[PDB]
């Protein structure tokens, strides 16, 4: 390699000379590849586990069975059922019950570990309890969704069963996500209801003014009882309840209170799910999202994991079940623009020309006309922002004794945009009313701004330039999650 | 009111305001004239064969007095049909031969022809016949090749500065592309020199390319530099300055302006000085010697006396050296400007810096250059030189770029050769320092002027050149060689290059790929696509990112919201409704004049480069039905600046509404009320579909769909028919009326059509016929439906009832739930279609065939499997059943006494058949759709292709048997004619032919003529038929040729269906997608009102984090729809009169705002009244135009009309427990569609498989025991578990080498769950190595 | 790309070998397991006798009734009849490990034990009047003893290679056998 280059027979390329023999050439990116590869023992799956609370996760039966072959033609022995190994073989082959029951006895003590495919934080792989599932795809606990940095798309999940004694300790006490709780990076609890189960928090501890029933009166055992037939809602206002919440007040000891506070009928019946410690006025809020955070944050202060878990499960469930209460739908009356910048816009619209008449006049050069019309629409469009909030603000009226309630609306956006699950009033703005200025070739402003919407449609050029900027926010985080693997590479390589 | 039979029995309502102009186009045609150019005999050679062949057509000796000439081309006609070759699975193409000219000349004979070897017409390969609907049958598979786009030949000014240059520097750099040929760059250093490139090599001196081409350094400095008298005789010092020529620089002393002195010394220039020195007749001004100094000698001048070098050329002029000049050399020197304020040298720089000054010095620094070694001889280099550029046959770039170059050097005549011209280098150079100094404005490839565009019929004979290129030189070769031949034109004429290089082209190429059928919308788009990427354009991913943004030139050029959204993004273009292609490689949109306050209805395609001049008006313009405006200010676009201009202020007027996009995103409506990136994730998503079970149309349409079909070539259509009289489900028989059935025709079309098909994405491809019997139809009208075509729509997804609302956390956001009904309402069934073949493989040892006699075969296994080895045909097939019994020969052995017991005792094997059976593949079973063996020439086994080739030579007798059957009635009927009124009665005929009574006396003298003359005519026709017959059965039974190595092959082909299940995957047009997640009992469902039970439950949350207004538009549409289908369907049951119904069908359709001009009663006759609402039995069919769609309002006013909430919000009853849910909501039928990728398509799993043959793990190109290995990322995250047992095990157990599986085996098995530590096996064979253990310090402790 | 293999799992002499070690077993059980697996020839058979691996070894602990019970552990691992030293116990061992429900199994066994002469010169008459049994009502268990899968080892075994290194060859170049 230092001097010629004999050559295989024919082949220009060199013969693998005994020059170059010693490197094996793939040598360090062979033993790299080695150290991110595999080989059979895949999984993967993509399902969401409307049951199954968090110490559980769904496995489908089909590839299930297809891994614990051993384990059930060692049972079938251990049961005698596997006389012979190739007795045990063609019995599986005929898939017979007792290799069921012996799959589910196995599986009953076994749990299993599930994580995402593209990998970046330690939250990517979870030990959960396995059962299994008549399906095609696994279904994991709504709980970790985020934890698994994916939204319900399609991707295989890997799947990983911890053969030795002490690979299986190691899961169930360390890759536990009962016990994974806090974003271990920052501390920060990671387990937090993203999802509409924050929604129906928030649904339950609401009231538009007055519902039906607002002033009765009542002490808690059957309020779901009027409210699943009839009597109250949630959305009813100033129900008197007497409050009965044994707080730890003593050095690991609770003592119980009793008030009788006016409340709705769906925050009342959510202060019953809550544990013992925080004080019910702690629930009494609208409860919302980082409040709902906040609450987590509070009880794992407080109390500990285990009725932290129980607490965030029955969570769940309970958002779910008021989510499928109330329903609140969405249609296009759900969003109601203003018309107010329908004048003033027009009226922004002759300022430019003054502008244009100064650069009309030569006092307003190309920069100064330019920054002149920039400020001007800027102002409409702060304006016409203010304006579209009041109009979605809660700008709503109401049946009442006063024959004016101003509270909360049901506009769907403006609803939803409260409880904060998705989305807010900045896509809101656009709805309705303007998309703002939203002129980006590459890094330059054009002229002519976007007013329109997706309420109104558009002008030709207003969709015919927003679509760059989108393509190159995804050119970028294609050129950018290169870099981050790379740089973060070279740390853990430090670290 | 258009008659629209083929669409008589439906009629979409319309929602589109807008009155269009401009129908929908064939939309396929661009690649179609493509084709039909490159394929034209065009009398002048400009394109296609006639520019490509005269270009080498001359083949002549080295001085042998020997020419060749090509006479005309004759293309040979395509061997099969083109269902023919996709059976056969070959190439279908057309052969080609042309009448060769070969001329051999006398010696001594001024052009003295000896002899011609003009009479033999040489075949250089056979041409691949471009399909109708544009396809190819590239070795039978149906391959597409992406149209071409780049950056059209000439010369660009680039900028290539600003933090390029690294050093705060503006450069003015200039690219020249010719379309052949060596490139060159001229660049602008940091030092202000000119660098010249070719090639991309290293820099040149700018002064060494003038003084290569015989240009003197004098003449450089001249052309390049302006030259001042400064006629300073007796030392007066006296320059003659023009304030016009030279001013706006301080006058810093000895300023006199003709006498009094107008710029004082010190003084700066003014404006007014500047205008009073030019006014006041300024002669020769005296000027301060110090001037002298700064100024550099322009012309290399001699003294007087002597030729001395005195003051040579580009020198500075030195005092001491002006007195030498003064009275050696002369008076009056030629000196310079050197107005660095408004001008710079930047070549006198660049003429120091230049090293060589002879014009051989500077031919051979290029020669170093292009060659580091190899000096040349002074021929060399000046040979080297003049093939590089100034070769007409080796730069030969293009007229199209000479017209690019002639527009860029604002040269008026643009027609030029593809040679260089030294003058438009001076021009380019002049043009280049002006730049620098500032003239004009950089290029922009961004624009779509900069850019041609390159089709197949360009790239076709490009390659055929090519190819014709070196067979010239072969041929001139072999005429020069051993010229004293008469031989024919074979001397060197080779059609195995050429056809090689042809097949290569169509098949080896970026563009070329298999075609994409999964919807006839996904086919057209696939066809029409546009990348750079490819021979030209886009070289690699990389090196781009402004390259892939929205260029302001491809405003009514490209689609905006589809292209792809992978790393592929930006490359991916489409064509719009209306896109004209320009004259040479450009494309041009059509848009409508506007010519004084009115309109014109005459619209012109322009390009980028006219569009910046005129201004259009925005297409959605309200004008009066003169075409005048009744808005005074309107936004219009002149130079890519729209803004409210005066009705004299426009232009032209736009095309329509649809001319911005492609019509991928046609067929998406309401997206008005849509965002930008749902909507190229929408546009993405609709290709990847495929066709279902049922063909139903989605209720919502946009009128596009039609359209579509008919240009998707998938359907059939009727060419010239009358009326369709004979229909079997595969044959389609239509009596073609007189007036379009031609003389010398029948009048009778026969159509077959193919059923369940092996999609080219391995779906099923089904023709639906629409026809029943004997009705007249029209020509051109649809007659078969293909995949996912309903009622001549296209129709890729069905409208499903259901309401977007949060249940049970159920469903996620990305995740959908569907009702029990739907599942069983035969929905989304899909057809998949699966093939395996196998080929005779015959050796040595003896060839394997196929006769089911299988060593070592269970009864069952040979219970399948026909005669042949093959099986029948019909049932289905379970598991790993074997389907063809393939016997591989295996080697002989001795007497083998063992072996010979065994044979005494089983026999009938002696070892001597391997069992090469054809068998099903694991996961793999279900119905079979089809065989077919293809054998070699040399084999005729036939066994069961004999029945085969039975059923096609039937099938073909049928086919040909109709037409002698109708020929000869006809004939009968003629001489039935001739003997009538002759004595004969009409039953003697009857009874029995007996030819007329055989001319029985009619007439006796014509009578017995004609009978004779229809005689001849009948015993003619029988003998073509019989030979047509005989023809027939010779072609189809012409057999197959296979391989070398197999000696036939048989492929069969099994259909297996699927239904959606745990884990589907549904999609909605909105670009809102979902996992099919949970099904409860039908029962689950909440209850209407009317307790309907809802089928999808979509998330309300998901819908607001979608933000799209078109999806609540697609409820409230499908709402409407099936509401008024559902009336309609009522006063059905109910049978109401027809005339009510018309009543109320007219009141529904005449609805709405005014789109277009249509009633019934009228035009619809109650049969048609009839067969149209039968028809439209279950909804109510609508079009709307892609940004000119309905009002709300008027959806409201529908609601209100169909009975129906105006918000469309209601109450419903839960499915299970019955609890009145508050918040009545709002619900429809929205459009569902599934994805290509399927569920049972990702399941996999394993534990213990079969390893590859490299490293002893699991691969081998096999779906078999898949496993994604782990990750490195993923590896890096194990350990940060600090799992040290588990990641110990996933680098112990989790690989390939086998050695302690038994181990682990063993242990598991045992419940021992052990593992030992070892060392990496691997890394003990590490050891192995050490230099072969040369390394083994290795201290274990 | 350290070494190369063929078919596993089926990993031919190999995969009986790895069968024995697929199952427990001592250091001598497993040698005597593998001295009976590397001594088997193409067609399955045990190539070479305990005998033979006796006197190789030449240790007195290895002895006939252990290296016996090791090779009948080893009788029918993978595939059935493996090493089967002269097959014809093979055959007894197929017939005993297939389920005695099949019919004529009597008839067949009482054959295979000691009647392979008979059957050797294909004389029906001769083993039907040895053996007594029912004329042609012993047809039945012939025909199973046919399909006894001989050579279950030769089956992946008989993966015998061919072999030839002609001096010429006479491509027949159209007629006039072109050598």
């Amino acid at each position: 390699g230092r001097r010629g280059r004999a050559i295989t027979g024919s082949n220009k390329r060199p013969l693998k000379s005994l020059a170059d023999m010693i490197k094996g050439k793939q040598g360090r990116f062979r033993q790299n590849l080695l150290g991110k590869r595999v080989d059979y023992s895949g999984r993967s799956v993509i399902t969401v586990g409307p049951y199954l609370r968090l110490h559980q996760c769904g496995l489908p039966k089909k590839m299930a069975l297809e891994l614990f072959k051993p384990f059930i033609y060692g049972k079938l022995e251990l049961r005698g059922l596997a006389t012979t190994i190739k007795a045990a073989k063609k019995m599986v082959e005929r898939e017979e019950a007792v290799v069921w029951d012996i799959l589910d006895e196995v599986i009953r003590e076994h749990p299993v570990l599930l994580n995402r495919a593209p990998t970046l934080h330690r939250l990517g792989i979870q030990a959960f309890e396995p059962v299994l599932i008549e399906g095609k795809a696994i279904q994991l606990h709504p709980l970790v969704c985020a934890a698994y940095n994916a939204d319900f798309d399609g991707d295989q999940m890997a799947v990983h069963v911890p053969l030795t004694l002490e690979a299986q300790l190691e899961a169930r006490a360390l890759m536990m996500s009962t016990n994974n709780i806090l974003s271990p990076a920052n501390g920060e609890p990671i387990i937090v209801p993203s999802q509409d189960v924050v929604l129906g928090l928030y649904y339950m501890t609401r009231d538009c003014v007055n519902a039906k029933g607002e002033g009765m009166v009542l002490t808690g055992p059957k309020e779901a009882e009027r409210l699943y037939r009839s009597g109250l809602a949630s959305l009813h206002a100033r129900v008197k309840v007497r409050i009965t919440e044994y707080e730890k007040d003593a050095n690991g000891e609770l003592v119980a209170k009793t008030s009788l506070k006016d409340t709705t009928v769906g925050r009342a019946i959510l202060w019953m799910i809550v544990p013992k410690g925080l004080p019910y006025s702690i629930v009494n809020q609208a409860l919302g999202k980082k409040a709902i955070s906040k609450m987590l944050n509070t009880c794992y202060r407080i109390l500990g994991l285990k009725p932290t878990v129980i607490f965030a499960d029955q969570i769940m469930y309970t958002g779910f079940a008021y989510a499928a209460r109330s329903g609140a739908s969405v249609g296009i009356d759900d969003m109601v623009i203003p018309e107010k910048k329908h004048e003033i816009i027009s009226e922004a619209e002759a300022e430019v020309a003054e502008i244009q008449e100064q650069f009309q006049s030569g006092l307003v050069t190309a920069g100064e006309r330019y920054n002149k019309v920039i400020d001007i629409w800027a102002a409409a469009n702060d304006r016409v922002s203010k304006a579209m909030m009041d109009n979605l603000q809660t700008e709503t009226v109401i049946n009442r004794d006063g024959q004016e309630e101003k509270q909360v609306s049901f506009n769907s956006i403006y609803m939803m945009a409260d409880s904060g699950a998705r989305g807010s009033a900045a896509q809101i703005r656009q709805l309705a009313g303007m998309r703002g200025l939203m002129a980006k070739p590459d890094g330059s402003i054009i002229e002519t701004p976007i007013t329109a919407n997706f309420r109104e449609g558009l002008n030709v050029l207003q969709y015919f330039i927003s679509t760059h900027g989108a393509r190159k926010g995804l050119a970028d985080t294609a050129l950018k999650t290169a870099n981050s693997g790379y740089l973060t590479r070279r740390l853990v390589d430090v670290a | 009111m258009v008659y629209s039979y083929t669409e008589k029995k439906r009629i979409r309502k319309d929602f589109g305001k807008r009155p269009q102009v401009l129908d929908v186009p064939y939309l396929l045609s661009i690649q179609l004239d493509s084709f039909q150019k490159f394929i034209e005999q065009d009398p002048e050679g400009q394109y296609g064969l006639e520019a490509a062949f005269r270009s080498v057509f001359p083949i002549q000796s080295y001085s042998g007095n020997s020419e060749l000439q090509y006479v005309s081309y004759r293309l040979g006609e395509p061997v099969f049909d083109v269902q023919e070759c996709q059976i056969r699975g070959v190439t279908y193409s057309a052969p080609l031969r042309v009448k060769l000219r070969l001329v051999i000349y006398e010696r001594e004979a001024p052009e003295g022809t000896v002899k011609d070897i003009k009479e033999q017409e040489v075949y250089m390969g056979e041409i691949p016949l471009m399909t109708d609907n544009g396809t190819f049958v590239i070795n039978g598979t149906e391959r597409v090749i992406v149209s071409q786009l780049h950056r059209s030949p000439g010369v660009f000014f680039d900028s290539d500065k600003g933090k390029t240059h690294s050093s705060g520097k503006v450069l003015y750099n200039a690219r020249i592309i010719p379309y052949r040929g060596s490139w060159l760059d001229f660049e602008f250093d940091p030092k202000d020199n000119l660098f010249v490139r070719i090639d991309r090599r290293r820099k040149l001196p700018a002064t060494i390319i003038l003084r290569a081409l015989n240009y003197t350094t004098e003449q450089i400095l001249d052309l390049f530099f302006e030259k001042v008298i400064f006629e300073i005789r007796d030392n007066k010092l006296q320059m003659e300055l023009v304030p016009e020529r030279l001013r706006g620089e301080t006058a810093s002393f000895d300023i006199e302006a003709n006498g009094k002195v107008y710029v004082e010394k010190g003084r700066r220039i003014t404006a007014r000085h500047i205008r009073q020195l030019e006014k006041d007749d300024v002669k020769l001004i005296e000027v301060p010697v110090e001037y002298i100094a700064g100024k550099v000698v322009a012309k290399d001048y001699i003294d007087e006396s002597t030729g001395e070098l005195i003051c040579a050329a580009n020198m500075e002029l030195s005092l001491d050296l002006l007195a030498k000049l003064s009275q050696s050399g002369h008076k009056r020197i030629e000196t310079l400007f050197t107005n660095d304020l408004d001008h710079g040298p930047y070549i006198s720089e660049t003429l120091r810096v230049d090293p060589t000054n002879d014009r051989l010095s500077a031919l051979v620094e290029i020669y170093r250059m292009m060659r580091p070694g190899e000096p040349p001889t002074r021929e060399a280099a000046e040979s080297l030189f003049e093939n590089l550029f100034f070769s007409e046959d080796r730069y030969d770039l293009s007229a199209v770029g000479r017209m690019k170059f002639n527009r860029s050097l604002l040269r008026e005549e643009i027609e030029g050769s593809g040679i260089l011209s030294k003058d438009d280098i001076i021009d380019v150079m002049k043009k280049l320092i002006d730049i620098r100094n500032g003239k004009g404005e950089v290029d922009d490839i961004d624009h779509l002027g900069n850019r041609r565009i390159r089709s197949v019929g360009e790239m076709a004979e490009n390659q055929f050149r090519v190819g014709l290129v070196r067979v010239e030189r072969a041929v001139k070769e072999r005429l020069s060689l051993g010229d004293l031949d008469t031989l024919m034109p074979q001397d060197m004429i080779n059609a195995k290059p050429i056809s090689a290089a042809v097949k290569e082209f169509f098949g080896s190429s970026q563009l070329s790929q298999f075609m994409d059928q999964n919807n006839p919308l996904s086919e057209i788009t696939h066809k029409r696509r546009i990348s750079a990427l490819g021979p030209g354009g886009l070289t690699r991913e990389r090196a781009g990112f402004e390259v892939r943004d929205v260029h302001p030139t491809h405003y009514g050029r490209v689609c905006p919201i589809e292209t792809p959204e992978g790393p592929n993004i930006g490359l991916i273009n489409s064509l719009s409704v209306y896109a004209q292609t320009n004259e040479y490689g450009f494309l041009e949109t059509p848009y409508r004049k506007v010519t004084d306050g009115v309109v014109t209805d005459e619209i012109h395609y322009l390009s980028a480069i006219e569009e910046g001049n005129y201004v259009i008006a925005q297409a959605n313009s309200n004008l009066d039905e003169e075409g005048h405006f009744v808005e005074d200010l309107v936004t219009c676009r002149s130079k890519g600046e729209s803004s409210l201009f005066s009705r004299d202020q426009v232009d032209y007027m736009d095309v329509s509404t649809q001319q911005v996009v492609s019509v991928g995103a046609s067929l998406i409506p309401f997206l008005e009320h849509d965002d930008a990136n749902r909507a190229l994730m929408g546009a993405n998503m609709q290709r990847q579909a495929v066709p279902t079970l049922r063909a139903d149309k989605p209720l919502v349409g946009t009128g596009m769909e039609r359209a579509v079909a008919v240009d998707s070539g998938v359907t059939a259509v009727a060419k010239r028919g009358g009326v369709v009289q004979y229909v079997d489900a595969s044959r389609i028989v239509i009596k073609v009326n007189e007036d379009e059935m031609y003389p010398g025709e029948a009048g009778i079309d026969i159509y077959n059509l193919t059923k369940y098909t092996r999609s080219n994405q391995n779906t099923c491809i089904n023709q639906m016929p629409c026809v029943s019997l004997g009705e007249p139809v029209e020509r051109g009208d649809v007659l078969a439906d293909g995949p996912s075509t309903d009622l001549g729509e296209l129709a890729l997804g069905q409208n499903m009832r259901v309401a977007f609302m949060p249940w049970n956390g159920y469903n996620f956001e990305d995740s959908i739930l569907v009702s029990e009904r739907v599942v069983q309402e035969d929905r989304f069934t899909t057809i998949h279609i699966q093939e395996l073949a196998c080929v005779s493989r015959d050796t040595k040892l003896g060839p394997e065939e196929i006769t089911a006699d299988i060593p070592n075969v269970g009864e069952a296994a040979l219970s399948k499997l026909d005669e042949s080895g093959i099986v029948y045909i019909g049932a289905e097939v379970t598991g790993g059943d074997i389907l063809v019994g393939k016997v591989t020969p295996k080697g002989e052995t001795q007497l083998t006494p063992e072996e010979k017991l065994l044979r005494a005792i089983f026999g009938e094997k002696a070892s001597d058949v391997k069992d090469s059976s054809l068998r099903v593949p694991n996961g793999v079973s279900g119905t079979v759709i089809d065989v077919q063996v293809f054998t070699r020439d040399g084999v005729e086994k036939d066994k069961r292709a004999l029945e085969i080739e039975e059923m096609q030579l039937k099938q073909a007798k049928k086919d040909l048997s109709e037409e002698l059957q109708i020929l000869e009635a006809g004939l009968f009927s003629r001489i039935r004619a001739v003997l009538v009124a002759g004595g004969v009665e009409a039953e003697k005929l009857d009874k029995l032919p007996r030819d007329r009574w055989l001319e029985l006396g009619l007439t006796d003298e014509e009578k017995q003529n004609q009978l004779e003359q229809l005689a001849e005519q009948y015993d003619e026709l029988k003998h073509e038929f019989e030979k047509k017959l005989e023809a027939k059965r010779r072609k189809i039974t012409q057999g197959d040729d296979l391989a070398p190595g197999v000696l036939k092959i048989v492929k069969v082909y099994l259909a297996v269906k699927r239904r959606i299940q745990p884990g589907d995957k549904m999609a909605g047009r909105h670009g809102n997608k979902g996992v099919i997640s949970k099904i409860n009992p039908i029962e689950d469902m909440p209850y209407d009102e009317n307790g309907t039970p809802v089928d999808i439950v979509l998330n309300p949350l998901g819908v607001p984090s979608r933000m799209n207004i078109g999806q609540i538009l697609e409820t409230h549409l499908g709402m409407a729809a099936k509401g008024i289908g559902d009336k309609i369907n009522a006063m059905l049951k109910q049978q109401q009169e027809v005339a009510k119904l018309r009543e109320f069908i007219q009141r529904a359709y005449d609805l709405g705002a005014d789109v277009r001009q249509k009633v019934d009663l009228s035009t619809f006759s109650d049969e048609e009244v009839m067969r149209l609402a039968e028809n439209l039995r279950k909804g109510m069919p609508i079009a709307t135009p892609v940004f000119d769609g309905a009002k709300e309002a008027e959806i409201k006013e529908l609601l209100k009309l169909g009975d129906l909430p105006t918000s469309g919000q209601i109450r419903l009853y839960d499915g299970r427990t019955g609890e009145q849910f508050e918040r009545p909501v709002t619900v429809g039928y929205m459009y569902m569609l599934k994805l290509n990728h399927l569920v049972d398509d990702k399941m996999h799993a394993r534990s213990t498989g079969s390893y590859s043959l490299v490293t002893q793990q699991p691969l081998g190109g096999k779906a078999q025991f898949g496993g994604q290995r782990f990750g490195e990322m993923e590896v890096w995250a194990l350990e940060a578990y600090g799992a040290a047992y588990t990641l110990q095990e996933m680098l112990t157990v989790k690989s390939d080498d086998v050695n302690g599986r038994t181990k682990m085996y063993k242990n598991i098995v045992d419940g021992n769950h052990q593992m030992e530590p070892g060392m990496p096996e691997s890394f003990n064979v590490l050891l192995k190595e050490i230099r072969s253990l040369g390394i083994n310090i290795e201290l274990e402790d | 790309l350290p070494v190369y293999q063929g078919e596993t799992t089926q990993t031919l002499q190999d995969y009986l070998m790895w069968q024995v070690e697929l199952t427990p077993f001592t250091d001598t059980d497993r040698a005597i397991a593998t001295s009976i697996v590397d001594a088997v020839d193409d067609t399955g058979y045990l190539t070479i006798q305990i005998e033979d691996i006796v006197d190789s070894i030449g240790d007195d602990e290895i002895g006939l009734e252990e290296v016996e019970a090791v090779l009948k552990r080893i009788q029918r691992f993978d595939p059935v009849g493996v090493a089967a030293k002269d097959l014809r116990d093979c055959l007894l061992i197929q017939l005993s490990q297939f389920a005695k429900e099949t019919p004529w199994l009597e008839e067949a066994r009482l054959i295979i034990s000691d009647h392979l002469d008979l059957l050797a010169n294909h004389d029906f008459r001769t083993l039907m009047r040895v053996t007594r049994l029912k004329e042609e009502v012993l047809k039945e268990a012939v025909n199973l003893i046919q399909s006894l899968d001989p050579r279950p080892g030769q089956s992946i075994q008989t993966s015998e290679p061919e072999y030839v290194i002609p001096d010429v060859l006479v491509r027949k170049v159209s007629g006039r056998w072109t050598v």
